[PDB]
């Protein structure tokens, strides 16, 4: 179960 | 010791192509179990362990969907990063991410991980409190402020404590037949000339699983690591791993030395000495 | 950055002459992830060489495993040649059976 990034660097 | 899951993600940009190369690899107890690659014929999350075959088609479409989101996220970040470091267009650059969770022997969250790197160097990392961030330089400070404002830490905290741990149970349960296996190291010692009146004794450990292992030499029963050449543990390519330690001893006084091999698959450690 | 690759060349099973085996070439600790690896027998490129998919370690560095079926003899030499942008020219490493 892979993560989902939230806000780009 | 502690069970674990990890997702290792990489984005590589390149001259000409607008879309960068994205690859995601998933690990359970350091064993690769799923993979995604953008340059595959039909890009989706593929099973890379036989015990993952039993997941339904709906599982794979959710995971592939997240991969598509991450591609877009990595693309945007690569572009921002290029601006942050005042770099020229048309080059090639890397953005790496390590996400995951550790479990205690009691089967619950021990430590959570979330960290990023740019050009193989640390950029920003979620701290062990899962609340604050550590920025490696000034560029990463700009990301920090933006992320502090938006509450990005809370989002990843809910993941590492929530789904990361919950789904690790399912993967551990489904594939404990292969994961909890332990192949013992078959060990021996070789003797080789080095210089005038000095000899290299090398201690071999072969065919062992998992990779975790300690090899040490000793003099008259006392641990000896002074100037011990210790090679990087390397894969046999059949599932198991290999390693050696070596030490330079005087000629004639080789019997004084013995090698020590520690591995969780053994009922007790191996003690070996080079014989004629 | 540019990290120079570390190259290990070794057989899967203990080596014996006339006994079919597999020769590994384990390149590690390099960056950037583009790399050219090729395995050789008596200085001639071996046609069927399997390449594992590329991963990276907890220190961010990339690694890959190249391997091919081979049968050791006393006289034959086996080697791995790597080109990487961190090196001025490609580095060859020879399989040391006696090691």
């Amino acid at each position: 179960f892979a993560p989902g990034n939230y806000x780009a660097l | 010791g502690p069970h674990s899951m990890r997702y290792f993600e990489t984005a590589v940009s390149r001259p000409g192509l607008e879309e960068p190369r994205y690859i995601s690899v998933g690990y359970v107890d350091n064993k690769e179990f799923v993979r995604f690659d953008s340059d595959a014929e039909n890009p989706r999350y593929e099973p890379r362990a036989p015990w993952m075959e039993q997941e339904g088609p709906e599982y794979w479409e959710r995971e592939t969907q997240k991969a598509k989101g991450q591609e877009q996220w990595f693309r945007v970040s690569l572009r921002n990063l290029l601006g942050y470091y005042n770099q020229s267009a048309g080059g090639s650059h890397t953005l790496q991410q390590m996400s995951g969770c550790d479990l205690g022997s009691d089967w619950r969250l021990l430590r959570g991980y979330l960290q990023f790197a740019y050009e193989g160097r640390d950029y920003i990392a979620l701290n062990e409190d899962l609340k604050t961030w550590t920025a490696a330089d000034m560029a990463a400070q700009i990301t920090r402020r933006k992320w502090e404002q938006s509450g990005a830490a809370e989002h990843y905290k809910a993941y590492l404590e929530g789904e990361c741990v919950e789904w690790l149970h399912r993967y551990l349960k489904n594939g404990n037949a292969t994961l909890l296996r332990t192949d013992s190291p078959k060990a021996h010692v070789t003797h080789h000339p080095r210089s005038k009146g000095e000899v290299t004794l090398r201690c071999w450990a072969l065919g062992f699983y998992p990779a975790d292992i300690t090899l040490t030499w000793q003099l008259n029963g006392e641990e000896l690591t002074q100037d011990m050449e210790l090679v990087e543990t390397r894969p046999a390519g059949d599932g198991t791993f290999q390693k050696w330690a070596s030490v330079v001893v005087p000629l004639g006084k080789e019997q004084n030395y013995t090698c020590r091999v520690y591995h969780e698959g053994l009922p007790e450690p191996l003690t070996l000495r080079w014989e004629p | 950055m540019q990290k120079t690759p570390q190259i290990q060349v070794y057989s899967r099973h203990p080596p014996e002459n006339g006994k079919p085996n597999i020769l590994n070439c384990y390149v590690t600790q390099f960056h950037p992830p583009h790399i050219e690896i090729q395995m050789l027998k008596n200085g001639k490129k071996i046609p069927k060489v399997e390449m594992s998919d590329m991963s990276f370690s907890k220190d961010w560095s990339f690694y890959i495993l190249a391997h091919t079926e081979f049968t050791p003899t006393e006289t034959d030499t086996y080697a791995c040649r790597v080109k990487h942008a961190s090196m001025a020219e490609p580095k060859t490493v020879y399989w040391d059976r006696d090691m």
